[PDB]
């Protein structure tokens, strides 16, 4: 039988569609909300005090 | 905001002034508070001095003029607390 062939262009929606899914958006945000905790942390312990309201 | 946090960075003879090293609003001033007090921080409540330095404070800037009589306060409050706990 004719060999299958994803087009470079079928590649390209077919990911897009993937990225548009509410897990795989869901994921981006929860690493993004694990690096600012890093950051968070980092700023932290360059301080020598914290002045809160 | 509602809830303020704002680090600050003073040692002498590195910093020829203090520097603000972060700003924290609302829901992340509790994970500030928690991290702080691991991490040995002192954590001091000066609503003033907060609400002034969230205006006017820009994060990796020394302190700006109009908040540094304010903030050396704090800054001797703290060396005052460190040579004391020394003891
Ligand atoms: C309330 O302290 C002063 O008399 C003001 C002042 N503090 C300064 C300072 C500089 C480095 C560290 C802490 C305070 S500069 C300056 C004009
Ligand atoms: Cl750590
Ligand atoms: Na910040």
């Amino acid at each position: 039988i004719k060999e299958l062939k994803m087009s470079k262009d079928e590649i390209k929606r077919e990911y897009k569609e993937m990225e548009g899914s509410p897990e795989i958006k869901s994921k981006r945000r929860q690493f993004h909300q694990e690096i600012q905790s890093r950051n968070m942390r980092e700023n932290v312990k360059r301080s020598s005090v914290v002045v809160a309201n | 905001p509602t809830h303020i946090a704002i680090g600050i960075l003073y040692k002498r003879g590195e910093t020829p002034l203090p520097l603000v090293t972060f700003k924290y609003t609302d829901a992340q001033v509790q994970t500030v508070r928690k991290i702080a007090e691991e991490e040995g921080v002192p954590i001091l409540q000066r609503i003033p001095l907060a609400r002034a330095l969230y205006w006017d404070a820009l994060v990796d800037h020394y302190i700006p003029a109009e908040q540094i009589e304010a903030t050396a306060e704090v800054l001797r409050w703290l060396e005052r607390q460190n040579i004391e706990k020394q003891h």
